[PDB]
């Protein structure tokens, strides 16, 4: 209350803060040709 | 009477079409969304239903419950000859239906060239706008057909 | 089809022009994914 929040906000703040997101990769395909480099982007992984 | 004519016309039954006019059923029946024998045929694309029907006295005006024409279906669905042959029967080439889309609205949605050329060549009113102030110079632009684009102008 | 997909309306912008999906990618059919590209004796080709 003194923060003037509830229960709800601190769900959605968990919810949005710890959590896995799906990014892509570098490279890849259907590439451009001429590309030298095939990786995984990791974006956001769950807290621990 | 005209419910066995409806169904005929639908079924495109050539000959059954002449016996039942031949014994005096209502060329103009309509079914329960308005549609005549006349509306079927051009929907379904029986020229020679058509032709027959008109010349019966089928009125090439007819409009059903939500105001389209056998015109409208006939430029919708790309029959060409039967545009052509509702033309030359008087058939009102700028009826509006009760969104104000009218034959060449439809036509050009659908890409029909040689119609739209046909309807044109009748007198349609190429700025002519429904319900949304949309003519058929708009509809080829925003579906990006090239080839009716230039037609229009 | 790839026209229908191409006149989706994105946004109308205040002097009337329409943004459209066409006007911010590409549209064509392919494939789900581009991993996998097989030949026949050294022809393109598919398979099961």
């Amino acid at each position: 209350n003194k923060f003037q929040l509830t229960p709800v906000d601190v769900i959605t703040a968990i919810k949005a803060q710890n959590a896995q997101v799906a990014a892509g990769q570098l490279g890849g395909t259907p590439p451009v040709k001429g590309q030298q480099l095939n990786a995984s982007i990791i974006a956001q992984t769950r807290l621990t | 009477l005209g419910k066995k004519l409806l169904e005929a016309a639908r079924a495109g039954r050539d000959d059954e079409v002449r016996i039942l006019m031949a014994n005096g059923a209502d060329v103009n029946a309509a079914d329960v969304v308005g549609w005549t024998p006349l509306h079927l045929a051009a929907y379904w694309g029986h020229l020679e239903i058509v032709e027959v029907l008109l010349k019966n006295g089928a009125d090439v005006n007819a409009y059903d419950t939500l105001g389209s024409t056998p015109l409208h279906l006939a430029a919708h669905f790309g029959h060409l000859e039967i545009v052509e042959v509702l033309l030359k029967n008087g058939a009102d080439v700028n009826a509006k239906d009760d969104n104000g889309i009218t034959p060449l609205h439809l036509a050009a949605n659908r890409g029909h060239l040689e119609i739209v050329e046909v309807l044109l060549k009748y007198g349609a009113d190429v700025n002519a706008q429904d319900k949304f102030g949309k003519t058929a110079f708009d509809i080829s632009i925003n579906n990006g057909n090239e080839d009716l684009a230039e037609i229009l102008q | 089809s790839t026209e229908e997909f191409g006149k989706i309306l994105l946004k109308v912008n205040q002097d009337g022009s329409r943004v459209l999906l066409r006007d911010v990618a590409k549209i064509e059919l392919g494939g789900e994914n581009y991993d996998i590209i097989a030949e026949f004796n050294g022809q393109p080709a598919s398979g099961l």
